[PDB]
């Protein structure tokens, strides 16, 4: 499965007729779901796959990155701020920004120098991803190869065509979960692990319906 | 106050302007003379070139 | 006297701008020499 | 080379003992310049001032 | 094989091998003090680090020089870790990371008994 | 009229100088307004007709259900606070959520029961709308007929091709009026009949420009 | 097409040397083609045409909008007695007791009714946007977005090289304004002040009047 006609699909068994023609099943993650009809052009459908995988890979680093400064707070490690969305504002703090509870670490103080180094560093590696760089030029734009896969996992192409499906399914789970983290923090105001503890405290009373009457027009 | 004055000689105002109409007089005359020069640049030779000055 | 000060600034910056935009207009090729 | 040479006077006035500041209270004295006035309206006010 | 790309620009690979190898290469003195006839003939531009710097004629022929390359390269690579091994614990000792013995010369005296 | 290359259009006399060549007149509701060029691909234009028609049907169900609890409120029907944009919070009242006013009616307190029932009902029902099933399979995805045309009205193919245009025109301003009701509740904060009562009290003074300086950013 | 440095395969690209090659349908014969359609919205040449009048009219409104939002605000700081100089607080001048006096001058326009402003806006903007689509007395069959003729009175779009050069200047001045007019919206929601009042404060202390002083403004609370 996961390729060809008898792959898994987005309505399970009730999905043999909603699948369009162009979503055949030779790409990874191809469950045949274009209800909005957006990818009827293969020159355009090639471009959204470029966007989806990169959004998938930034979200997998976004999910774990928003979690580990709060799980390590549950191990008692002092951070100055452990909540993910309040984490950026502590370069304005008096001690500044230490990488853990260690003022002998990075000890950042100036926000504008931290941003300006990012524009040069991220600006040049995102340009290498497009055209080419020190780690190779004429490669696959999404699965480039050897310097980013040192461990040789991209061999035996039946495994390699299967690890891609592991990559996108883990990835689509992350983008869905990161869209969680914004909403559950813009509504509640607390962290995700903290709001997990609020639900595991009393699940019947701690749901989104406890905040359902929040955004009402008070006029 | 037997009379009215500028009272603006030791003040050190920039370019001597104290009323903001003077800044528009300083700038509006400048832009107009620039505009006639920029249009008439078509006659003054086109030195869009590697090296085309009064060289030696 | 403000009416007079706004008039001098129109006069001076007229003639100062004929100067500056005059020498830019390819004056070093306004010579009788040949090449 | 004279951009960097301007900074030597800046570094010696904020880190290396400062310079002689004759407007010190109670006679002139050497003062480390701690808060240099870097406002553009204050700095460029001198250049377009009448002589 | 490795079709690569330059860092800033649009072309990778070797910048210039002729800047460092062959007859024309950087020397320990410029051209006005040291011409190409004063080069010892057992130093030709075919190894790295060949600035021709040998006033005391310790090397004789490139076979003898090649075993001193073993003494040169191995003294290099153990020293390069030492410079990081000395400076880095002392700064962490300075900022607040308690090494208790980050300074390099009295490190062993901290761990005796 | 209503079809062919002589249908009425969305600007009238000015409309004929810019109308898209891929819009011909072979589909109901063609007024020639695709200036953004979004439906130039005939495959996506197949999908956008399906998205338009379903949105219209929930709007025609929606717009009628927003005012019937308010017209009955002025005809002496006992409701517990029947205004559509805050009637969802009636389930957290102490008497459950009775339907009209009467406790021997539905009387729902646990929203977890009525939510999870809905997603199983609407799960199979929306799944059957795409693939087919117990109310016919091999039918048109927009107008199946038969089980959904009991009253025989989808005959006389010179009348059925005109009831479509009545289906979508009545559908379009219902979509335009639910976009009405949303904004007139966000800004004002009262039911649309209460807005319509207040506009008729003084139309010169009480209109939308009284609320024009509401969202000025005080900072 | 001549050697005009903006049209054709040698054209400059939106990432410089790191662009590589543009998409296969952006071949460089339309103004402002730096080859940036990474999301590929306009692969259909029927659809790609539809974004260009959609871009150029957005430019020709934003360039009026960029100058129009600051020029009463600039003159307001030099003593011209406006009701409000700030652009996002100038729409509510119809509700004050003196009416909307143009230039702050009571013997000018002196508008009173917001309905009368909107009643005659629609009856005019309907006709001239109607004329922009087709017809109209100023030109019958012309281009949809470079009509010329009575819309080029000074006659400075006649040479096919100069006119192909000034189309590049129009869209780049346009794309400068649309990006900047987007900036007016965000730094008025955030800062709450007029846009030059934001500028005269950043020139006061640039280290502390930057945008990061407003970074903790929308904290969830
Ligand atoms: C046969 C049963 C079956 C059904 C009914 C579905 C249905 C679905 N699958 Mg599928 N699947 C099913 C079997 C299977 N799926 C999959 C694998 C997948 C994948 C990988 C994915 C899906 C997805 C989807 C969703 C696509 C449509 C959608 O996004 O709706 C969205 C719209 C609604 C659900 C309706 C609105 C939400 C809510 C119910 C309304 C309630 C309103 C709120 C209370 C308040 C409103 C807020 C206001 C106030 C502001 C849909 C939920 C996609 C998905 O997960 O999308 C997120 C997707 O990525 N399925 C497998 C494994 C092969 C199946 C095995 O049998
Ligand atoms: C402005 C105040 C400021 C100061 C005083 C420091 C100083 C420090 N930084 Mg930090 N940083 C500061 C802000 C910032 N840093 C960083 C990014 C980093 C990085 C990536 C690293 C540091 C490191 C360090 C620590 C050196 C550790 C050591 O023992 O030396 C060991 C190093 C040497 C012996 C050689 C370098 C000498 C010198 C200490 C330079 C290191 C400092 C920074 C690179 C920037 C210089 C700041 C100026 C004002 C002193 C030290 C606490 C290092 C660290 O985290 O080690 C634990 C490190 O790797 N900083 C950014 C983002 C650009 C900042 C902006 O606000
Ligand atoms: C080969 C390089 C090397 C250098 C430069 C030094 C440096 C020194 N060691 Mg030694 N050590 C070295 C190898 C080693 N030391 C030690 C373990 C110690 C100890 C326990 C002590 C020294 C001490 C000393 C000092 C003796 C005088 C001197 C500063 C003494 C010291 O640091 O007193 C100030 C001391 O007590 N060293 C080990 C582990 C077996 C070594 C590995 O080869
Ligand atoms: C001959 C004159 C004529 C004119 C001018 C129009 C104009 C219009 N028709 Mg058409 N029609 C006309 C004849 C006819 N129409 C139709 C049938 C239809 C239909 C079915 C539809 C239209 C629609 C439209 C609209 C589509 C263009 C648009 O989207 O505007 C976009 C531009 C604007 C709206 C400009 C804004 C004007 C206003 C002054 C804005 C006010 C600004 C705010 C006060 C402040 C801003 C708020 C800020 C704070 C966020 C437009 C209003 C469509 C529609 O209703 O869309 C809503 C539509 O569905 N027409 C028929 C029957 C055949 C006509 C007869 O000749
Ligand atoms: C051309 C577009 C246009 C825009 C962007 C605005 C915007 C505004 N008007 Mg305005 N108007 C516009 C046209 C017109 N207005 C008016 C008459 C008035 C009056 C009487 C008042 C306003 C007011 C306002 C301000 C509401 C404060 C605010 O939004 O908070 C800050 C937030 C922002 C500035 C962000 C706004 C950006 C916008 C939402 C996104 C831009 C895209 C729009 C959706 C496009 C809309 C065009 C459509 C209608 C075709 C706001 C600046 C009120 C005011 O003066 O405020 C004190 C007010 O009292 N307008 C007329 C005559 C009928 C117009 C003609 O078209
Ligand atoms: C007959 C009255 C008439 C009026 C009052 C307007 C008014 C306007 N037209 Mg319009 N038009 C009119 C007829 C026509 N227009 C157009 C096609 C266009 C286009 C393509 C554009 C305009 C634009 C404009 C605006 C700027 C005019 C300008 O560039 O001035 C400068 C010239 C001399 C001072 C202005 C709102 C422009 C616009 O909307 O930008 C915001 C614009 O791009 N008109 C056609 C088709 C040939 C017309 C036919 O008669
Ligand atoms: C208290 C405060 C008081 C403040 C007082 C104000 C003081 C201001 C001091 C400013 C001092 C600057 C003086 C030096 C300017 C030098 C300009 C120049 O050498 O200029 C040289 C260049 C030449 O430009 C080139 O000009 C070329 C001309 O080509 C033409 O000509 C070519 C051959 O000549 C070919 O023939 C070609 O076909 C043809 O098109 C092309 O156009 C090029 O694209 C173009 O880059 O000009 C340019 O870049 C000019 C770029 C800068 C322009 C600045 C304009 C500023 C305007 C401010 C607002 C004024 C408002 C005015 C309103 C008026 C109405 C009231
Ligand atoms: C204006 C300064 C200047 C310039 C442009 C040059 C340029 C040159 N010199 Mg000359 N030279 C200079 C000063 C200068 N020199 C001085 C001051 C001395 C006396 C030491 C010499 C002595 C000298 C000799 C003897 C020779 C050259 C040679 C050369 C050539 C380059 C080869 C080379 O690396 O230089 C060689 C010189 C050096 C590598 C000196 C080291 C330079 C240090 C590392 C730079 C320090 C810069 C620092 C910021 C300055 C401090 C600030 C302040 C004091 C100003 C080139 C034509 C060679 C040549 O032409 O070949 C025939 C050559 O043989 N130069
Ligand atoms: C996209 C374009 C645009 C838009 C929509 C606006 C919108 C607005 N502007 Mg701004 N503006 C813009 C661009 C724009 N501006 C630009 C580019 C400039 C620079 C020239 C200005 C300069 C400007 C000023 C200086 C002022 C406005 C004002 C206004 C407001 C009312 C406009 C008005 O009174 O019209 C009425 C204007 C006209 C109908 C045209 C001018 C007619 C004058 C009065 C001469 C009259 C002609 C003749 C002599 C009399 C007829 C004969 C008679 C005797 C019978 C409104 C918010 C006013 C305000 O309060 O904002 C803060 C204001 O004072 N605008
Ligand atoms: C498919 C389809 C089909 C049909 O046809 C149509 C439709 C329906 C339309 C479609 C759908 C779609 C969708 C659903 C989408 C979504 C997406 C997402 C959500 C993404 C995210 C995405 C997301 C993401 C990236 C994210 C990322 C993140 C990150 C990096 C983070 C970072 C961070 C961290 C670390 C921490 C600190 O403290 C801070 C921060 C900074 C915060």
């Amino acid at each position: 499965e996961f390729y060809g006609p008898n792959r898994a699909k987005w309505l399970g068994p009730y999905s043999e007729n909603a699948t369009p023609a162009y979503l055949t099943g030779e790409f990874p993650g191809d469950y045949g779901w274009d209800t909005a009809g957006l990818s009827a052009d293969p020159e355009t459908f090639k471009r959204y796959r470029e966007l989806e995988l990169i959004h998938a890979r930034w979200a997998m680093l976004g999910a774990l990155g928003c979690i580990t400064p709060e799980l390590l707070a549950k191990s008692g490690t002092q951070f100055g701020e452990a909540v993910w969305f309040k984490a950026g504002a502590q370069i304005f703090s008096e001690g500044g920004l230490d990488y853990l509870g260690n003022p002998s670490l990075v000890h950042a103080q100036n926000i504008v120098a931290t941003l300006a180094v990012q524009v040069i560093l991220m600006g040049l590696v995102e340009g290498y991803r497009v055209n080419g760089g020190p780690a190779g030029e004429g490669l696959d734009p999404l699965y480039p190869g050897e310097s980013f896969d040192p461990l040789g996992l991209a061999d035996d192409p039946d495994t390699f065509a299967e690890l891609k499906v592991k990559e996108i399914k883990n990835g689509r789970l992350a983008m869905f979960s990161m869209f969680g983290f914004f909403v559950q923090a813009i509504v509640t105001g607390k962290g995700p692990i903290q709001n997990l503890d609020d639900h595991l405290s009393n699940p019947t009373v701690n749901n989104a319906f406890a905040f359902a009457t929040k955004f009402t027009p008070s006029a | 106050l037997v009379d009215e004055r500028m009272n603006g000689d030791g003040t050190g105002r920039p370019f001597g302007v104290n009323d903001p109409v003077l800044g528009w007089v300083l700038l509006g005359v400048f832009g107009t003379m620039w505009a006639i020069w920029f249009i008439g640049q078509k006659d003054l030779g086109d030195f869009e070139d590697a090296d085309d000055g009064l060289k030696l | 006297m403000l009416t007079l000060k706004i008039f001098v600034y129109t006069v001076v910056t007229f003639f100062v701008c004929l100067f500056i935009f005059g020498f830019l207009s390819n004056d070093p090729a306004r010579n009788p020499g040949k090449n | 080379m004279l951009g960097l040479g301007a900074w030597l006077l800046v570094w010696k006035a904020m880190y290396f003992g400062g310079v002689y500041d004759t407007w010190a209270p109670g006679g002139g004295d050497v003062r480390v310049i701690t808060n240099p006035t870097t406002n553009a309206a204050v700095i460029f006010g001198y250049l377009v001032k009448s002589p | 094989g490795k079709a690569t790309r330059g860092w800033l620009g649009g072309q990778g690979g070797a910048a210039d091998l002729d800047k460092w190898y062959g007859p024309d290469r950087k020397l320990f003195l410029p051209s006005g003090l040291y011409d190409r006839s004063e080069i010892p003939e057992y130093l030709n531009g075919e190894l790295a680090g060949d600035y021709g710097y040998d006033p005391l004629g310790l090397g004789k022929d490139p076979e003898t020089v090649a075993k001193y390359r073993e003494n040169e390269l191995l003294h290099a690579r153990w020293a390069m870790l030492a410079a990081a091994g000395i400076l880095i614990p002392e700064g962490l000792q300075a900022n607040g990371a308690n090494i208790k013995g980050g300074t390099w010369f009295e490190t062993g005296a901290e761990m005796l008994n």
